[PDB]
């Protein structure tokens, strides 16, 4: 079996090479340079005690949940600074948070390999843990609702499952990686998603059927983290190995890389501006750097953090960047 | 073992297409929606809610 | 120009900071310790006070100690460990008894001495079952020079022999800590047995000079 | 939820009576607490306490007459009142209100206890004849305009059914309240507004009350009564 | 002149220290804060005081400036002395309470500490320098003499040398003995702390403790002599604001690359 195995590892090898006619960047070699690119901190949020692990944007584009090390998980607006919600969490260890797009649930998830789910809005008055879902064998790295119902997450198990969190149980898991599934993205169209794990390979995952449909190879190390193209036909990743790469769906390959001789820490996370042209990614050098997509030349830097960066998130509409570091503050770009 | 190798042979067979195409697709959506874009060009800060 | 209704929510605010300072400045007080073996080390038998994580409150002098045990996971921690970077230290125990596992043991604390993020981490290690270790060396059918030959030829710096194979497997550990040789970390070891009356105390005085070393070189003294 | 008002009777000019709303199933600190309504004529906002007791207003009309307080603990809302005039006499509701980016204020009322002893806001018509599955329309308007710099508009509609408490329909002139069917919609321009109902039924019968959330004190338009 | 090169001095180190804890992210804690705000004393001291009295030396102690100027000057002098004086305490006190019980030391010590310790100094320094504007400006007899100004109140002499120098020598003479004798019953990190404290407290004795001993002997009690001495203990006592910025600071590794890259 063995023996086989190489014979079509070898001939999807060939298969790609075969389409790699063109270079991106020598597609894109005749475009014009977006040039530096500028932003500056509108607002700096401030009453988290500890580290901030995680952050997401809600879709309403004005407010976001953050998680830390003190064990609160706190709703923020945005552009008032203020606190809509601070949740005690049973567990001080939570390595990802999450926020429904409709608003009304956010969800939590840490070394108690537990996901916990939240009513925000309910009689009473109170933030109440609706569900706890529980039977994954590690530590929950992501998180992300696809609809009120159904939740996806990514295991130190090396599993993602789907939930269905009226039920509490899983109705679909995804077996392909062989390490611990540090991060993960849902596709706009919502049908399929990514996930990256410690064994350095990324596999598109389709949610209806179960199954995997390509994997892609290229970092050295880990991938920590791991996003979408706003089109959907690519996907950025982030690892150690201070390097992120572009890889397109249907060509079934690498596009482009971004690295530069210069940095040599590891991507804490990456997104994606609106358009897509920007490609914004968080290091452990206590600093962010903004890429040109098309070119992979570095457009400008995001300097105002005294920690690492733990999260990135760039909101619905485009407006801005928020950006939760170590040292317990997150910072609004624009 | 086995099952690797079924996965593998799976995902050997799909329509792949030309990467010219695919970058030719993805530049096509960058200058579509790149107007649309705050953080390319900064916006006027009447129209910033930061 | 601020409404009434988003007054109230900036005085919610407000309240909502209140509380969670309230909360921080009581969770303050605790001192945090992560106990770290990877098996048949005692671990658990070390403290006599009292399922991803396992947490264990002891207090000794009116203070509280909090031990966080890790066994869900697998043998590799990098992904994890990488949160406990914030603990007073980090306590080691590792059976002195069984000489095969000792390679092993000294390679897991030499992994755990240089990890990037537990630099500043001071490290307390209990080498354990030291009574069983005393009784295998006083049989003798276990030669310590086959796993290890540098104990063949050791002088020292409870039976003598006893005594230099204690401090034989406590210099293994000790070198490998003094090769950082940085100074913001330092290992504190000790000689625990299977049921011993205080450990906590000892726990107590490390965690101690821990903090007043960080203290001196807060005060520019040293 | 509930809301349990006590105290009332007959009390003679100058006395002084205190009157107290009990909380059950609902977090009593994170709410601020809030309105009378005499035995002919719409409603009137007395006074405002504030979660913690930070803030706390008072009508013009009432303002170094009566106090509010609340005593946590316990979950009980109070207000001494001293000097009590022939124009005191009114219906006293307990309401809650809560303050925050998306919350619905002023949602649950209490019964009420009966006692015996600044932005114009007009409805345009008294009563509006109406019949059975037909749409009708209810407006509102406002002396001075509504909508904040921050884009909120601050009204809000109350529905009093014959023997009930107001019930909160639609706040913020758009938005609707949680519980109430989707016929009820706002649509509302700055310095005018108005309701409307599709597909009216019986049970939706009664007053209709447009408030302003724009600045204290808060003000209560006259009402549109409804018959089928 | 051999004074205008303390003010240099005085400045220059006010300056680099400044900088060194505005501009430098990993010192910024209480203890960088309370220097700061001892430098800041020093610096202020260093710009209003010392040039004046170097404009003393060079006009034959004939007063150039207005009359009025010299009660509010005086006022100047007490009040800076004061608040270094009282900083050095508070520093003293805080290493011995840091070093006897660093486990308690560490429970509270935020910023509110910091910020409480440093009112409570620049009170007290206010406090005590208080009565120089209100009697002085009254009575222009209370701060002159025969066109040389200082102060001619005895018994506030006396009060504000015993309350600002007598209290804080056995203070700090009570907390240095304590601090040795506590690192002494435990090492090279603990030597060398030690070595600190000592030059630290000795040098601080050397500086101010010849000017308050005889500014008390020439009022308790060869005029010309005793007032020759007094003058070359004031400015002997003026270098101890261009010292304490140093030595507070050079023994760190940190402060001395930024002062190497400041310059
Ligand atoms: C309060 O201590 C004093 C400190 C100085 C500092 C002089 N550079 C001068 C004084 O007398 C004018 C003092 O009071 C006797």
């Amino acid at each position: 079996l063995r023996q086989e195995a190489e014979q079509l590892k070898n001939q999807i090898r060939d298969a790609r090479k075969a389409c790699a006619d063109a270079t991106l960047s020598q597609i894109t070699n005749n475009i014009d340079p977006v040039g530096r690119i500028q932003m500056r901190t509108r607002r700096t949020l401030r009453g988290h005690l500890a580290k901030i692990y995680a952050m997401h944007w809600g879709t309403d584009s004005r407010l976001l949940v953050s998680a830390s090390q003190d064990g609160k998980l706190i709703i923020w607006d945005s552009y008032t600074t203020n606190k809509v919600h601070a949740i005690p969490l049973r567990s001080s260890w939570v390595m990802t948070c999450a926020y429904a797009p409709s608003g009304n649930y956010v969800a939590c998830g840490g070394l108690d390999n537990i996901c916990s789910i939240y009513n925000l809005k309910t009689r009473e008055g109170n933030v109440r843990v609706s569900r706890e879902l529980a039977g994954h064998t590690g530590y929950l790295s992501c998180c992300r609702f696809l609809d009120d119902n159904q939740i996806v997450t990514s295991s130190g198990d090396t599993t993602c499952a789907l939930w269905d969190i009226e039920t509490g149980q899983q109705t679909t898991t995804f077996t392909g990686h062989t390490g611990d599934v540090m991060s993960l993205s849902l596709a706009p169209d919502t049908r399929l998603f990514v996930s990256g794990a410690c064994d350095a390979s990324a596999k598109l995952w389709d949610v209806r059927e179960g199954m995997c449909r390509q994997t892609f190879t290229g970092h050295e190390s880990d991938i920590n983290a791991i996003c979408f193209f706003p089109n959907g036909n690519a996907f950025a990743t982030g690892s150690d190995d201070a390097t992120c790469r572009l890889f397109d769906l249907r060509a079934d390959q690498e596009l482009m890389t971004y690295s530069h001789d210069n940095i040599i820490c590891g991507i804490t996370s990456v997104s994606f501006s609106k358009s897509g042209r920007l490609l914004l990614a968080g290091y452990d050098d206590f600093n962010c750097n903004v890429w040109d997509a098309l070119k992979a030349d570095r457009a400008g830097v995001l300097a105002g953090h005294d920690n690492r960066v733990s999260c990135l998130g760039v909101t619905d509409d485009g407006m801005a960047v928020a950006t939760g570091s170590w040292d317990s503050f997150l910072k609004i770009w624009n | 073992a086995r099952k690797l190798v079924e996965q593998l042979k799976m995902e050997a067979n799909i329509d792949r297409i030309k990467v010219s195409k695919a970058a030719a697709d993805l530049m096509a959506y960058c200058e579509a929606h790149a107007k649309e874009d705050p953080l390319l060009t900064p916006v006027p800060a009447s129209e910033n809610p930061f | 120009t601020v409404s009434a209704e988003d007054k109230a929510a900036a005085e919610r605010s407000k309240m909502i900071d209140k509380n969670l300072r309230e909360d921080g400045e009581k969770a303050r007080r605790t001192l945090r310790l992560l106990l770290l073996g990877a098996d048949n080390s005692g671990k658990s038998t070390i403290v006599k006070q009292m399922s991803g994580i396992f947490e264990t409150k002891f207090q000794v002098d009116k203070v509280n100690f909090h031990m966080f045990d890790v066994g869900g996971q697998r043998d590799e921690r990098r992904k994890w460990i990488q949160c406990f970077n914030d603990v007073t230290a980090i306590i080691f125990v590792v059976d002195s008894s069984d000489y095969n596992r000792l390679q092993e043991a000294l390679n897991d604390f030499k992994s755990i001495w240089n990890n990037r993020w537990l630099r500043t981490i001071s490290v307390i290690l209990f080498l354990n079952k030291q009574d069983l270790l005393a009784e295998k060396v006083l049989a003798g059918k276990s030669k310590i020079e086959d796993y290890f030959p540098e104990f063949a030829r050791y002088t020292t710096p409870e039976d003598p022999r006893v005594t230099r194979a204690k401090y034989f497997i406590r210099k293994e550990f000790v070198d490998i800590s003094t090769a950082s040789g940085d100074g913001r970390h330092i290992c504190y070891p000790h000689f625990t047995c299977a049921v011993d009356t205080e450990n906590a105390r000892r726990i107590f005085n490390d965690c101690k000079d821990i903090i007043l070393q960080m203290n001196l070189r807060e005060y520019n003294l040293v | 939820v509930q809301l349990v008002e006590s105290g009332g009777g007959l009390v003679q000019p100058g006395g002084s009576r205190k009157l107290s709303c009990s909380a059950s199933g609902f977090a009593f600190s994170s709410f601020g607490m809030h309105v009378r309504q005499a035995p002919e004529k719409g409603l009137e906002w007395v006074a405002y306490i504030s979660s913690g007791s930070g803030t706390i207003y008072y009508a013009d009309t009432v303002k170094g007459r009566f106090t509010i307080s609340r005593d946590d603990p316990k979950n009980t809302l109070f207000l001494q009142m001293t000097s009590l005039r022939s124009e005191d006499t009114a219906m006293y509701y307990c309401v809650r209100s809560i303050y925050y980016y998306g919350s619905s204020p002023f949602d649950f009322w209490g019964q009420g206890t009966t006692l015996t002893v600044d932005i114009v806001m007009t409805q345009a018509t008294s009563s509006v004849p109406v019949t059975p599955g037909e749409s009708v329309s209810i407006s509102c308007r406002s002396s001075k305009s509504l909508l904040h710099s921050n884009g909120n508009t601050y009204l809000y509609w109350f529905l009093q059914r014959p023997g009930q408490s107001p019930q909160l329909l639609i706040y913020r002139m758009s938005n609707l309240a949680s519980g109430v069917p989707d016929r009820f919609s706002g649509s509302g321009s700055g310095t005018a507004f108005t309701l409307t109902i599709s597909r009216l039924e019986a049970e939706d019968v009664g007053v209709y009350y447009c408030m302003q959330h724009l600045e204290y004190p808060l003000t209560f338009g006259a009402g549109t009564k409804l018959e089928l | 002149l051999l004074t205008a090169v303390v003010i240099i001095l005085t400045i220059a180190g006010n300056i680099l220290v400044i900088m060194a804890v505005s501009l430098e992210k990993k010192l910024q804690n209480a203890t960088n804060y309370f220097l700061m705000s001892l430098a800041i004393a020093d610096m202020l001291l260093g710009f209003l005081v010392m040039p004046v009295s170097m404009l003393t030396i060079l006009y034959g102690y004939r007063w150039p400036l207005p009359s009025k100027l010299c009660a509010v000057w005086i006022y100047l002098d007490v009040l800076f002395s004061t608040a270094s004086i009282m900083h050095l305490c508070a520093i003293s006190l805080d290493r011995y309470v840091a070093i006897q019980n660093p486990i308690h030391h560490s429970r509270f010590n935020s910023r509110t500490k910091a910020f409480l310790k440093i009112i409570a100094v620049w009170t007290i320094s206010v406090g005590i320098s208080m009565p120089i504007p209100v009697f002085g400006l009254q009575d222009d007899s209370k701060v002159f003499k025969e066109g040389s100004c200082l102060l001619a109140d005895d018994n506030f002499v006396l009060i504000g040398s015993f309350v600002s120098f007598f209290i804080p020598l056995t203070i700090m003479v009570i907390t240095y003995f304590l601090t040795i004798k506590s690192l002494q019953k435990e090492i090279s990190n603990e030597q060398k702390a030690c070595k600190v404290l000592g030059i630290v407290f000795f040098l601080f004795v050397v500086m101010w403790c010849p000017f308050f001993i005889t500014n008390i002997m020439a009022v308790i009690c060869n005029e010309d002599v005793i007032g020759a001495l007094l003058n070359v203990f004031v400015w002997i006592g003026y270098l101890s604001s261009a010292v304490n910025p140093l030595v507070y600071t050079l023994f760190n590794k940190t402060y001395r690359s930024a002062f190497s890259r400041y310059i």
